[PDB]
Parts: C-alpha cells; structure tokens; sequence
C-alpha cells in the first residue's frame, strides 16, 4: 500500500535484470539469513575491509 | 562531462546545508559508472582524502 519509493526499490531493479548473476560467498549469505530469523536480534551489519563487496 | 577545479572545495570545504560535503551523496553512486566527472587535485593535499575516511580512495582514480 505504501509508496515504497522514499529510498529506492531494490527488488524491481533486479527484476529488470540489471544486477543478475552474482558470484556468491555462501557462508557469508547464510550468516545474514540466520541473523534475520532470530526472535530477538534482527540487524546484521556487513563490517568489512573497504575494498570488498558489501553492496 | 563534469569538471572540478578543486575537489578540496567539494569535500574539504562545504556545509552539509550549503551543498555537497564529506557527508553528502555521490559516495555510493560513484561505485556505478553512471556519473562521469573529471577532477584536479595536488598530491600532498590529496593525501587528506586518504586520511579523511579512507572511502573515496577506491571511488576516484
Ligand atoms: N563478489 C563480487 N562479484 C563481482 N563483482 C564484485 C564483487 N564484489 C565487488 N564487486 C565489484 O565491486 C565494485 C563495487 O565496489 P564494492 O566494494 O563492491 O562496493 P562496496 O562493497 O560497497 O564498497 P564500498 O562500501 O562502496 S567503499 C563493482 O565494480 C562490483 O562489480
């Protein structure tokens, strides 16, 4: 129902196919997802050496 | 095509409310090849950008 464009949409831009096919660090991805399903803490932060992929 | 006389007048100087500062945008934009600027700085003063936050280091060339 919300406008949703106060920041920027992220799903629909990859639905356009602009950011398809990312080589993945699968142990890193699941580190997010397991932090995402917790009852209490629900906020991961990708702290990293600035050169690497964060976005 | 964009040109900058001194990038120090963009990041070293500038209010947040007066325009682009170190805390404004174009930081996560200049990952992408969307915007094409051409700057001009001097070396020993360009070392302030490295010691400022060490984040423009891999966005400019
Ligand atoms: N795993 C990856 N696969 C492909 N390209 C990658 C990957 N990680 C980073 N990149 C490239 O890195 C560039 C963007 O820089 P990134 O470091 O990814 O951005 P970032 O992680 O947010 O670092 P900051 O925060 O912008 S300084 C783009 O050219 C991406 O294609």
């Amino acid at each position: 129902l919300y406008i949703e464009q106060f920041g920027s949409n992220m799903n629909e831009k990859v639905r356009n196919g602009k950011l398809q096919g990312i080589y993945g660090r699968d142990e890193e991805i699941r580190a997010i997802i397991e932090s995402l399903l917790r009852y209490n803490k629900n906020s991961p932060v990708l702290v990293g050496n600035p050169g690497t992929g964060k976005t | 095509i964009l040109f900058v006389d001194e990038i120090h007048l963009l990041l070293g100087a500038g209010k947040a409310e007066g325009g682009t500062d170190a805390a404004n945008l174009l930081k996560p934009v200049l990952s992408k090849g969307e915007i094409k600027l051409i700057g001009a700085t001097t070396i020993a003063e360009y070392r302030k950008f490295i010691e400022s936050c060490s984040a423009f280091e891999r966005r400019f060339e």
